[PDB]
């Protein structure tokens, strides 16, 4: 695999979303780290499928929402930024207010 | 409930009171955009600035630290300058005064 | 010109008069004082102030601060000020009013090319922690204690042995000298504790002179009478802090026994509550006596739903008792109350109990010293409403009481106040920036001796250090020579004048304590309350001049599950 | 006997005729030159050659090189072709042809009992990357860098704070100190740089005093013609290099202005294209002189379809702008231009750019320096097919241009291409080796100052190294004083005398930097040209001798996720 | 008054008569003795008798241990007996009764103020594992060993290198040098091998002379007649001990040329059943002379269903063969042989073969030395019955003669039994605790030197140790100057005169190596059979005195599936 | 999400269990390893949902039983222990004789 230590360190950011995934699943309100790497986590995959970095600035305000996440969580996060490997290289995606 | 929510109280602040101003008409004569920030000596400006560099001698724009003043080319408007402090010593910039004044 | 409050607040940070939400609690700050002149300001980026003939001057490094934190909101025991802070050589230089004199008015910290620049508007600046009940069991407790905020770390231990597990005590000599040298690895500023049970001086004083601040009198190394006197005697006489954990099973005497052994010197009780350890069930009435300086240990810290059902079990583990031996589940059963549990809360409040720690995996979580704090004050805020002492519609004096808790009056408590515990000039560098929204929960940023030590940190590889994941990573403050430098050792004067620095070749910078048996309780700021209480030997009940002192338990707090994954 | 050329190769290696691929880019190279005796090349292993007697001699460790990389295919600016590789007391030895000369012709690389071995045929042996650029934000940076291919970081900061976000300055003694001792604890060479916004030279002389071996002037600390004439006449009187980040809002003057200031004397420019910083939006304009040494940040290497969407936020954050406050925003937009970053890397492949580099974590991506440069190539070949000066069907001439980017050029315009930046004699070893599928990507050996300081490895406890999980860890040549014996840290001439590393206590071995002042546009290897260019201040377009410059953005790059994870 | 017996073990841990089963397995040992005085028995917790003026005393730090392990149950060499461990200045002090000789009998280890305490009842401890045939590939591999009970790793290497994926060899004065320092950064106590080929002593006297403690003498450096009389000559003179993997091929000579060549002088035959290396097939024949010190690598202990499918890849990669070159792979399969693996487990049951090691990652775990030790005894319990030295209804014997062989027989063969090998007084207090069901597999506390130095530890931040997640981490043992503190360094005598501690500025301590060349297989304890044994060169079946050996392939084995997560 | 070391620590304990709870899927009798880090996993999301400590201490000791672990496992474990962010706080979670 020859890991560098940022894929590394993505796989942590991977891992903190599967708890997150599985929480809002039961049906829980996400707290902010957990709205933060759900978030997170759907943008990198967005890139690794080929999405082009202003298509997944917008879908990544459509993840979770405004009812979906505990209150005072939506103001935490006044944006979300993470970069991955996109067909044309690393990239970084910003998405503004994410949480509505 | 916001964490770390402010209440900020309503109302204005006056800023740098009890100094003298002065308002000079720039324009920029440039062809390209120069943008000016809050406590830059005037007086020493991109040269392309044609206005009353005399006037502005030991002055510094009268907005709010850490803003600024841009000027489109061929753009012409008054703006409100402000008197420099402390000891009135101007060093670098352009190198025009490099001393008291 | 003219700026309106609010675009003022969103620009430079809040100003005069302007309130501040701690976090996600019921507390209110207001800024009581601003140190700028309005249109001044300096502030940092790309054609901002802070730039050379500006709000940079010509001078040389001698001349100005090597750092500035601009436009920060300082919340100290002394007050909740907004102004800029400057720090030279290590050392916090000046709260004032920082810039360029040759252009700028009422400039006091001086900014040039030397000087490094932190930006700090819209953020809270405290002091670090400073947690004086730590068990040596882990080098891994650093970590976790400097990113919660607490810079300083005092206590013993020799690792995970049962010894350590049990009582914050490094046994003699050699293990002393080995945690002295091993203390350089670590980017906390630290302080050893000795075993003070023997009845021998001279055992007790080769240990203040192998290096230690202090000795710790545990019960389950016996806290006899003897033992109690024999330690208080040579702190006496050797200007170093006594910590105690008194005899749980009245096994030498009542609490009033060991008080009277104590006979009127100073001395620092830990976990007065009881819960933690300490006669049973009264050993929290000690807050009332002027020579015992009271703390509380965390777990206990607010009393909530679950504390009760917890301790048991928490209670055998750390002191290797058996739960089928009746006599070691009786005893521990017989130091949980939920009487002197609820009351404590109060007496905090109140300024009877003046320090909180953590008491490091021996009953005590070592990244919750801070957090807690802050829980307890919310806590007594929406049950007892404004203390007597506060002026105006906010919180600022219950916020001054407690912060005081884990700053400055734990310096006092072991003599090194000198050096640590406020935002003071001439005191060592350490600060915490918070952003308000997380509080006495996760820092910004965390400063050592003049240099970040830790701090969230994204992707490495990322364009700017804000993409995910974020968490915290050691940075320079806390690497090789540049730790040496930003970290202090705190030795015993006798210690010092060995030359036990050179003989170990330790690394770091050394301080010295001085004044541990002239403190009382009169001198904790904000917490010096001498209470009339009583406990019901049956009942369990206090009582502090009659009147019933207690509190309900909290089903759901702030600060907990809306800023952690687990 | 006789041997295909096939079975050849998957023995020994590729020979002269023989082509590669370049990982999965379209590059191909072909080895120009084989220094071996066919028959003789020496192989270790079981029944091998390097044995006692045969391919290895009797000769004492003075007469023996310590470390021989056998069968090496070498890309250097000078050359791409096949030897063995002798190193010697940390240095590189000899780039010829190894074994024993009591039964070998033509060896000279002797190989005896003193000598490690590193199998290198089927390789791609190649210097260490250099980046001038780096931010201090944070140490792991060095780990990242390190396991890309670059052994030398030549930058500043203080960690995370404003002033080091913003730009690549240590501002002054104190801080300058704190990093020169942190420095050690770091697995690669080092070198700091001060801040040179002052108009008066002592508060520049000290900082070259306490040890910079260059001089940041950057807009965020007012890049004014007084600031700039400044350092520059200090960087004339102590030979240390002057790196420039213009005034992008013209507020002192155009770029010509700047040029003025400049007044012909040795400066390097950083992101000479203009989206990392300078004059709006000609700043581009300054590869046109011998005395600038231009360079660009990685970020818009190459021009591709999302470069441009992901610029606008990435700005804001770096330099502490407002989105809200409009000044700040057309600014940040002023600078990204479509033109300009489209025009840069046919700029590189002309040669009118001299070199790459990061800006780590304020604008740019610490671990993509040497992946971008080989993707810039790969799409100007796609493009503009063979440059003029290729001969033969390959592409060794463009990758002699690419390749001298992040090694050679950036080690002559900081002086310090004496120790480092190719594969010379002399050199300090700091050689990577690569696997042909992962060229430029995933290294296959890390070396520092002739020990292994990172590589893949698989599992600890399996009984080979190769089984999963196989990723970067850190090795010998990165521990305690094996490392300080490994890597430099550069120091002005000043410095040294003043006996700063004794007073600091540095650990490591020192260097001096020399010739900063002397070096200009035409000394930069594969890379001198100076075009007549303009460019429009309306509609932003480069021209070259009228001719107009520009490439198409990529959808697709070589280099990328086929060899990531995320 | 009167305890049952069950109740005084579950208190104090079993006494003389009990049985207890090691892990999993079918291994049981018995109390022989136990050295306390029943009644009087040292017990730390909340009540206990550890202190003051009962368990404890009034002496001062010189008069009492520093480090106590109270109610062990030992299994060493010499016995499995109950009693107390006392722990002085980083040696172990004594073996008795431990506490307070004012009040209790038969005190042989006094408790004072200045002992720190370990509660060993219902552990078992033995004395950290030795492995002799370290790889040193990658500085990760000493934590894994460290982990796994090994606190001291003897062998070569420079890292990821060719050279020293296939030998053991630290290759000259440089690399030599680098190794020393670099070794000052790890918590196991290290000595260094050099490249023993060569026909020229004054090469091997260098490095002796720089600082190795042995002499590897490998094939793949070519392990000819020349060079193994030339190693065996400056052994012979500088007193370092030669271990040998011979000429596999039969090149030089077949088993009997070699043996002559070594001419009846002292030497330490790796792997000498020969799958992992040696005349091809009869290497294994040398356990029958006296001169030769015979050690087995872990890959093939035991012998399994699945081992022999393993082989023949590993074998491949870790001597840089050729799968596609017939005689690459032809000479691997000549290596592996079920007869002689099949053989070697007996004759470790028989004290043939008197040494266990890893070879870590060219073939061999390097955390599974002690592991594979138990799992072989433990079939050869099963498939064997009880040995022929077996006294009483257990395996006490067979525990003695397979622990000596990771502990004692290693030290002695390598010159460093003064040191370290066992629990013995004077010897370094390198320890380890384990709980009865995870004995050889996870360790309960590893020390070193008479510090903790890696742990199981549980959250960080819990109120006690325990809670999950539990994994090892290191402690303060490791951690800067208190490693250097208790770990050492083993120089040879040569080196050690010509101050090469003081040249490299070795900070931590010094210990010389000698009597390697008058060991001999009869020194082995429990391991001195010299058997008449001998290999059919066609068949490659193993008889000793004509009768055949042989045992059969394991389906299951314990300390395997049922303690590991992957 | 600025992840402290005990959050970052207790994505191993989670990570463990994913492997645990496969395996159990699959039909095996789960190993001491398995076993603790599938408890432990239970009672931290028992935390996040809201339940009272006293309620895990009882729950925590019917998630695995002794037909489903194997031999001489449920005697390894005489106890499980883990910590949590409960609604009101970090607590200690102690079950005793979990497999049974
Ligand atoms: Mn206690
Ligand atoms: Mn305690
Ligand atoms: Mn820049
Ligand atoms: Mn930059
Ligand atoms: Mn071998
Ligand atoms: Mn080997």
């Amino acid at each position: 695999m020859e890991l560098t230590p940022r894929e590394k360190d993505k796989l942590l950011l991977f891992t903190a979303a599967l708890v997150a995934e599985r929480r809002l699943a039961r049906g829980l309100k996400l707290n902010y780290p957990e709205s933060v790497a759900l978030i997170s986590a759907f943008i990198m995959e967005g890139a690794r499928d080929g999405k082009s970095v202003a298509s997944l600035m917008e879908e990544g305000r459509h993840v979770l929402t405004r009812e979906q996440v505990m209150e005072g969580v939506p103001e935490m996060i006044p944006d979300i930024q993470v970069e991955a490997t996109f067909p044309d290289g690393s990239k970084l995606v910003t998405v503004h207010n994410p949480i509505i | 409930m916001i964490p770390g929510e402010y209440h900020v109280k309503p109302g204005q602040i006056a800023l740098n009171t009890g100094r003298a101003t002065c308002r000079v008409v720039v324009e920029n004569h440039g062809d390209r955009p120069i943008q000016v920030g809050s406590h830059y000596h005037f007086a020493e400006v991109n040269p392309a600035l044609k206005f009353d560099r005399q006037q502005a001698a030991g002055y510094r724009l009268n907005i709010p630290a850490g803003t600024a003043v841009r000027f489109e080319p061929g753009q012409k408007r008054e703006v409100e300058l402000v008197a420099f402090a402390g000891h009135r010593a101007v060093f670098g910039f352009r190198g025009e005064v490099m001393g008291p004044l | 010109s003219n700026i309106s409050r609010q675009a003022y607040a969103d620009m430079f940070g809040p100003t005069v008069g302007d309130k501040v939400r701690l976090a996600d609690t019921e507390l209110w700050i207001e800024v009581e004082d601003d140190l700028t002149t309005y249109g001044e300001e300096v502030k940092f980026g790309g054609g901002k102030v802070i730039r050379d003939g500006m709000g940079q001057g010509q001078m040389l490094a001698a001349d100005c601060v090597d750092l500035v934190l601009t436009n920060a909101l300082i919340v100290d025991h002394w007050g909740i000020v907004k102004a800029d802070i400057g720090v030279k050589d290590g050392r916090i230089f000046a709260i004032g009013k920082a810039g360029n004199p040759d252009i700028q008015p009422n400039v006091t910290i001086p900014i040039g090319a030397a000087t490094e620049v932190i930006a700090a508007e819209g953020k809270i600046v405290t002091a670090g922690g400073i947690d004086t009940h730590i068990h040596w069991i882990c080098p891994q407790q650093a970590e976790e204690a400097l990113v919660s905020g607490v810079t300083t770390m005092v206590g013993g231990g020799t690792g995970p042995a049962a010894g350590t597990h049990a009582t914050t005590c490094t046994p003699g000599p050699w293990y002393i000298s080995r945690m002295l040298q091993a203390a350089d690895s670590l980017p906390v500023n630290i302080g050893l504790l000795g075993k003070g049970n023997v009845s021998q001086p001279d055992a007790l004083r080769e240990q203040v002179a192998a290096g230690v601040i202090g000795l710790k009198i545990h019960e389950d190394w016996g806290a006899t009478p003897a033992a109690i006197d024999c330690a208080l005697t040579v702190a006496d006489e050797m200007d170093i802090q006594v910590a105690l954990h008194s005899d749980t099973l009245n096994e030498s005497g009542f609490v009033e026994d060991t008080l009277a052994a104590i006979g009127g010197r100073t001395i620092h009780t830990f976990h007065t509550e009881g819960a933690g350890g300490g006669h049973a069930p009264d050993i929290i009435t000690a807050c009332a006596h002027p020579n015992i300086l009271p703390s509380s240990t965390n777990p206990t810290l607010p009393y909530t739903l679950n504390t009760i059902d917890e301790h048991l079990d928490m209670l055998m583990v750390c002191h290797h008792l058996d739960p089928d031996i009746a006599e070691d589940v009786a005893f521990a059963e017989s130091r949980i109350r939920r009487e002197t549990i609820a009351a404590e809360d109060v007496l905090h409040d109140l300024g009877a109990f003046s320090l909180t720690s953590s008491d490091s995996q021996a009953m005590g979580r070592v990244g919750e010293v801070i957090l807690r704090t802050w829980q307890v004050a919310h806590r007594m805020k929406v049950q007892r409403g404004a203390l007597a002492e506060e002026t105006g519609d906010n919180d600022n004096f219950r916020v001054k009481r407690y912060i005081a808790k884990y700053t400055i009056n734990p310096a006092l408590t072991h003599g090194i106040a000198h050096e640590v515990g406020s935002i003071e000039v001439g005191k060592l560098a350490d600060l915490v920036v918070w952003s308000p929204a997380f509080f006495g929960v996760k820092p910004a940023t965390v400063i050592k001796g003049g240099m970040i030590a830790i701090a969230p940190m994204g992707d490495i590889n990322a364009s700017i250090p804000t993409p995910q994941p974020v968490h915290y990573r050691p940075m320079f403050g806390a690497l090789g020579s540049a730790r040496h430098h930003c970290r202090l050792t705190f030795l015993s004067q006798a210690a010092a004048a060995n030359g036990v620095a050179e003989r170990l070749n330790l690394r770091s910078a050394i301080a010295v304590v001085k004044g541990c048996r002239t403190v009382q309780k009169a001198d904790m700021v904000h917490n010096s309350l001498q209470p009339n209480i009583t406990v019901d030997a049956q009942t369990y009940e206090v009582r502090v001049d009659g009147e019933l002192i207690t509190s309900e338990p909290a089903d759901v707090l702030p600060m907990a599950q809306r800023y952690f994954l687990f």
